[PDB]
């Protein structure tokens, strides 16, 4: 991947504008509702039988916040994303057994949640840069 | 397959958004051709879709009219959308990899324009619906 | 002036979408408030001492509706605007003594009222075509 | 000259819109360069203003920061905006015919974004204010 200054600014601007404690739980909960096989590695104790239960699940909420904080390292170092995520990629493949496809599904849910927050400001070029950035992250994480 | 709850959910969301369907369609097509530039070839003949250009209500109504058709034929999408499958596969020769792309861009627009109504439950039902529409549209390709 | 098919469609689309009985009174009343010397030829009987009085004035409201209906002839015949408005231009100069500058002021108020109605749909290209059309009309009317 | 009612009106509207001032500024500049293409030369160095491109909050904040300055210096615009007059006349060499153009595009954006708050009374006061700002900005040109 190559990044321009304009692109680096946009990513910084988008993420700066987000409340991770609101947006993170929304993105992961949405992923567990729209792609319910992504419940696989949650709900080890409680149940996740409907949207209200998933949105109410504390561990899911906490992890959506961890995902957003995890994306910060990439926001700040867009040219080293592969290297930055190497240990989290191993964790999610070797210890957690997360399917690499699940990162693409979460990225889509995050894009839909960020679009709702930005409204008309999420124009075509903004979406293009945002999705390019997530795609690079997804590629780094989805290594086995 | 769509459950009765899914079909209800799709109809309810559609009742809330159908009045803005020209705008939804224009916004989805315009972002598709920018974000997914392999698609520009399909819409270069509609230069109104360039950002900043005046909106042609009939262009947005084209695509969202297909979605409206699908909502009315929601009990049998394959039969309902078979003519539109033929149009895309034979007449227009749209590469079928793009149905999932336009689907995503429609969800993005709905989320932007109707954030209160586009709940995760609305989204799962609408996404299943649009997977159904894309499969129906893909029927005549092979 | 030359007009493309795209431009002719846009003008037809914008005007089709308007409620002339709402937009007309709003545009003329706004002109009499923002450029209050344009009261000159109204208020021959009643007074126009504030915004509420101008917006309440029946003759001003009626005339804003006549302006919008008057623009229809141009919407439908964009290549003959000069000729179409020749009799109304004479009326407004020779009988009414309207200053030709007043047409430009009203055109601006109409653009501000149409922008409020269309919201984000009134994008840069839409404004460009809309203002080009009004400019042609203003040029035809402002002949002495 | 601005009356005390005008100054009150401008402050009140500004209190309602200042939180969207980056967006107002970007939207006004972008439409100016399209509608009034003689102005594109002034902003070609900011390609973010092209419709569809990602918005740079600092670009919108530039122009609307000048308007915010003017609101704070509303009792003496000529003195308040004298440095900004020098910047536009000498440093940037912006043709002074364009101050009335950008003024109009700001009113159009405000009307689009805040139709309830942009009443005819708000508009007359804001227009007088922006005539005042344009005259202050024009001070150093000759
Ligand atoms: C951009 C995408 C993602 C990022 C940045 C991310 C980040 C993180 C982080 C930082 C942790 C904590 C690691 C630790 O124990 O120290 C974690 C844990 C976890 N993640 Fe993710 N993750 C992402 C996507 C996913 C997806 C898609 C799934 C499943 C659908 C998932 C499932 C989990 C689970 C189950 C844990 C908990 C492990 C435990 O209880 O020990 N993650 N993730
Ligand atoms: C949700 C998926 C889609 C729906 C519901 C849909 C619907 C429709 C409809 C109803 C028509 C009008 C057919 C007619 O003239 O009778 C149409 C035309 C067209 N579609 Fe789609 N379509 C879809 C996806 C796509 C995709 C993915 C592409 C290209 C990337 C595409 C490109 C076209 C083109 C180029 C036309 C011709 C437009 C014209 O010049 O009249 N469509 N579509
Ligand atoms: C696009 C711009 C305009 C259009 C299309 C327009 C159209 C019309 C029309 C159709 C009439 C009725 C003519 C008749 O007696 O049969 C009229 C009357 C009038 N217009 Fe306009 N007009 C415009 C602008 C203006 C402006 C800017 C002013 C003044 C500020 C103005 C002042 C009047 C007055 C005072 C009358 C009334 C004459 C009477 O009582 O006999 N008009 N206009
Ligand atoms: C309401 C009228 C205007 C206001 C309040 C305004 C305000 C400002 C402000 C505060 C600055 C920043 C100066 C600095 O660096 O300290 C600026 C810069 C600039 N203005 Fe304006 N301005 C106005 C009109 C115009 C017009 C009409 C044009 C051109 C058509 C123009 C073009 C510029 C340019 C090119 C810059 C330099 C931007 C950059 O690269 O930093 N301005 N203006």
């Amino acid at each position: 991947v190559e990044w321009t200054d304009q692109e680096r600014a946009t990513i910084s601007s988008i993420f700066g504008s987000l409340d991770y404690d609101d947006i993170g739980p929304k993105a992961l909960s949405r992923c567990l509702i729209v792609y319910p096989w992504t419940q696989r590695h949650f709900g080890s104790f409680g149940n996740l039988y409907n949207a209200e239960a998933i949105i109410g699940n504390q561990k899911v909420a906490a992890h959506g916040i961890k995902v957003l904080h995890g994306l910060d390292r990439a926001v700040k170092n867009m040219d080293n994303i592969k290297e930055i995520y190497a240990e989290l990629s191993i964790l999610h493949s070797e210890k957690l057994h997360v399917d690499p496809d699940n990162f693409k599904l979460l990225a889509d849910c995050l894009t839909i949640v960020v679009a709702a927050k930005m409204g008309s400001g999420f124009n075509p070029g903004t979406q293009a840069t945002f999705q390019k950035f997530l795609a690079v992250v997804v590629s780094a994480l989805g290594k086995q | 397959s769509l459950s009765d709850k899914d079909k209800a959910a799709v109809k309810l969301l559609w009742s809330k958004i159908s009045k803005s369907s020209d705008a939804i369609g224009n916004d989805a097509l315009s972002r598709m051709i920018v974000v997914y530039p392999q698609t520009k070839t399909y819409f270069a003949h509609w230069p109104d879709l360039s950002p900043g250009s005046p909106h042609v209500k009939a262009h947005g109504k084209t695509v969202m009219g297909g979605i409206a058709l699908a909502v009315s034929k929601i009990d049998d999408l394959r039969a309902g959308l078979l003519d539109l499958s033929e149009q895309h596969a034979y007449k227009l020769r749209v590469d079928p990899a793009n149905f999932k792309i336009l689907s995503h861009c429609i969800l993005v627009v709905i989320s932007m324009m109707f954030p209160k109504e586009f709940t995760p439950e609305a989204h799962v039902s609408l996404d299943k619906f649009l997977s159904g529409v894309s499969l129906a549209l893909s029927e005549r390709y092979r």
